[PDB]
């Protein structure tokens, strides 16, 4: 949820290799409406304090390497978009 | 052959009966206007050379009913009909 933690992650990994941030920008409504575990439910009836999106915040990523939405794209093409990024940068070439 | 006639279209390769065509008309086209309006006008153009040396004199128009799909012995697993390709894009989960 917090940009601070994310940038920390990116800086540490970068010491050793490439880091890619993919923001799964799926809208809170969609997420909540499809929750089959009733966790957003318990948050809503206060059984779970400070649950991200209900109480705790979610600092939206400002400059991610890729932004996708499980509302508009499918798992399969989200994966295909990530794969294309790895490919353009040479990671999938032959060894 | 005349309007309303039903001809059978045969495969010169294996003699199979492929389709039954129902003649609408039987017209004599202006090979020069085709040459010029469709394939530019150059007599050296491959289509035009075909138009004059291989294409016969009359065009027989008409809707088709299907008897058999052509047989092919080369690369059958790589050949696709619009229907098969579509089912395949589906199987692969592509969009």
């Amino acid at each position: 949820p917090y940009e601070e933690s994310r940038k920390f992650a990116r800086d540490a990994v970068s010491q050793a290799g490439s880091f890619f941030l993919v923001h799964v920008a799926t809208p809170l409504e969609h997420c909540e409406q499809s929750d089959k575990r009733g966790i957003y439910a318990a948050a809503r009836r206060g059984e779970i304090k400070g649950f991200t999106g209900v109480d705790d915040p979610y600092e939206t990523p400002e400059k991610a390497d890729l932004v996708v939405d499980f509302s508009k794209q499918s798992v399969r093409s989200i994966v295909h978009e990530i794969i294309l990024v790895l490919e353009s940068q040479g990671f999938l070439e032959r060894q | 052959l005349q309007a309303g006639s039903r001809i059978t279209l045969r495969d010169f390769r294996d003699d199979r009966n492929l389709a039954i065509l129902t003649i609408d008309d039987i017209y004599r086209p202006d090979k020069t206007k085709e040459a010029k309006l469709v394939f530019g006008g150059d007599p050296e153009h491959p289509a035009i050379v075909y138009l004059n040396n291989t294409v016969k004199e009359f065009y027989i128009g008409g809707k088709i009913e299907a008897v058999n799909k052509l047989n092919h012995y080369d690369y059958v697993a790589l050949r696709y009909t619009p229907a098969e390709l579509r089912v395949h894009f589906d199987k692969l989960g592509w969009s």
